[PDB]
């Protein structure tokens, strides 16, 4: 007769053993979309070339022309983000059925795909889902959320209030997984013990939790606090995944075409102070209209999904919102101090210590639009504080992006409405 | 994944005269089959294509 049911066929690779559901997470990890460099092409931080076959691409994008894009405009990767969800979901479906691995290893890869796709669904969320802070998003539909491996279901958005609820769970059962506190250079890209606290310091920062986003930003700065100091430095970059400042070296967020074919407008660079050495170190020299091409990125070493500097800032944001001016202008001036010179440190601390909670705030917004520059962090931050209104003058026309415009939301790809019409 | 499922009616007459000097026997059939395995453009929400 025959035996159990149990038959494995020897045609290809199918993922048993710990060492190949890592090989699939790694695949996973690869394809990480780089679309927070594209959503902040929307933003006042970046500006397309003038020359076509880049305008072609990403001036709707820069123009906010979600209802009559360019027929070759470039797309948001919906299909790529739901891909390494549906490898997140299935090294997590398969817990049991890992063998030939330490419980410690299989815990680690559980608890790695859990946070892989808590942040697939935050990114996602964040860009093609309303505001948290905004009212009447909590129960806006904004995005599927791929909780399993299922082939034969279609999925339906869910509001927003689901899909934080389901981040933040994921977020939890990683804390209760993941147990490498530090992993090698070349694998820093794999998420360690402080990427679940900077993961639910950015989380709650983007809901409006400033407790627990300072709770979780003190928890990773009492570990790893150490910042790039560019005084002494002068050329070296926090987005370098060799830096000490680097947390997670997962995420390139600007492609090598996305950098290259953007500028920096004078108007951005403007909010730098004169003795500044994130002037020089980011971009390269003017040119003839004050542009300046961007060196943070568009290359695979300057990968960084968190880093302390974002967490410096989490915590002065956390702070300076529930009355603690105190605690933010200590966190604050002391990122200022590795990246200003002494000269203006003092002016800036001087400045810092005389404004009340408002104008602090609104200090500290200056200062991440400073530090994480062509980081994937301006049209998130804009989104989630104010949405201020925009003016952009482009080839000789002007577009205006209203205060809480309904443009702030990215609409969901046509590829994926085509696919899925009820989305 | 699964076999394919084939609902199937079967109407049937059997006619037998004079000794069986003339037999019939007529049937007639419905066969609707579904859950047919075959390559289906899925939506994007799950991996794959």
């Amino acid at each position: 007769c025959d035996s159990y049911l149990d038959i494995r066929p020897v045609g290809s690779v199918i993922p048993q053993t710990a060492e190949e559901y890592r090989a699939l997470l790694a695949r996973a990890y690869l394809n990480v979309p780089n679309d927070r460099g594209l959503a902040c092409l929307r933003s006042d931080e970046m500006l397309v070339n003038d020359n076509e076959y880049d305008r072609n691409s990403y001036g709707d994008i820069e123009r906010w022309n979600d209802v009559s894009p360019f027929p070759g405009t470039s797309q948001f990767t919906w299909s790529n983000f739901y891909n390494v969800l549906f490898i997140a979901n299935q090294v997590i479906e398969s817990q049991k059925e890992i063998t030939e691995g330490t419980p410690e290893v299989v815990n680690q890869l559980v608890g790695e795909a859990h946070l892989l796709r808590a942040y697939l669904h935050f990114v996602l969320v964040n860009l093609h889902g309303q505001p948290y802070t905004k009212s009447g998003a909590l129960n806006s539909k904004s995005i599927p959320l791929k909780l399993d491996t299922d082939l034969e279901k279609t999925l339906g958005r869910n509001t927003v209030e689901e899909v934080y609820t389901s981040i933040l769970s994921d977020i939890e059962h990683a804390r209760e997984l993941i147990n490498k506190e530090k992993w090698e250079t070349v694998f820093s890209y794999r998420f360690n013990v402080l990427s679940v606290d900077a993961l639910q310091s950015r989380v709650s920062l983007y809901m409006g939790a400033w407790p627990k986003c300072l709770e979780s930003a003190e928890a990773v700065l009492a570990k790893k606090s150490v910042l790039v100091d560019m005084n002494e430095t002068p050329l070296a970059l926090p987005n370098h995944f060799e830096s000490v400042e680097s947390i997670t070296a997962l995420e390139q967020v600007m492609g090598s075409s996305v950098n290259n074919a953007v500028w920096v407008p004078a108007t951005f660079l403007a909010l730098y102070q004169e003795g500044d050495k994130r002037l020089a170190a980011y971009f390269a020299a003017p040119d003839e209209n004050g542009n300046r091409k961007s060196s943070k990125g568009g290359k695979r070493e300057f990968s960084c999904t968190f880093r302390v500097g974002e967490l410096y800032l989490n915590a002065a944001e956390a702070a300076a919102n529930m009355d603690k001016l105190p605690h933010a202008r200590m966190r604050l001036l002391e990122l200022m101090r590795k990246r200003y010179t002494p000269e203006a440190y003092a002016k800036k601390e001087n400045a810092v210590n005389v404004m009340d909670k408002n104008a602090l705030i609104s200090e500290i917004l200056n200062e991440r639009a400073r530090e994480l520059a062509f980081e994937g962090h301006r049209w998130f931050d804009l989104r989630r504080t104010t949405r201020p209104r925009m003016v952009k003058v482009l080839q000789g026309k002007t577009y205006i992006l209203e205060q809480d415009d309904p443009r702030y939301t990215i609409p969901i790809p046509r590829d994926a409405i085509a696919a899925n019409p009820g989305l | 994944l699964r076999w394919e499922k084939t609902q199937s009616v079967n109407v049937g007459l059997d006619f037998s005269v004079l000794n069986q000097a003339l037999n019939l026997s007529v049937d007639y059939y419905y066969r609707k089959g579904t859950d047919l395995i075959g390559k289906q453009m899925l939506p994007l929400e799950t991996g794959f294509v």
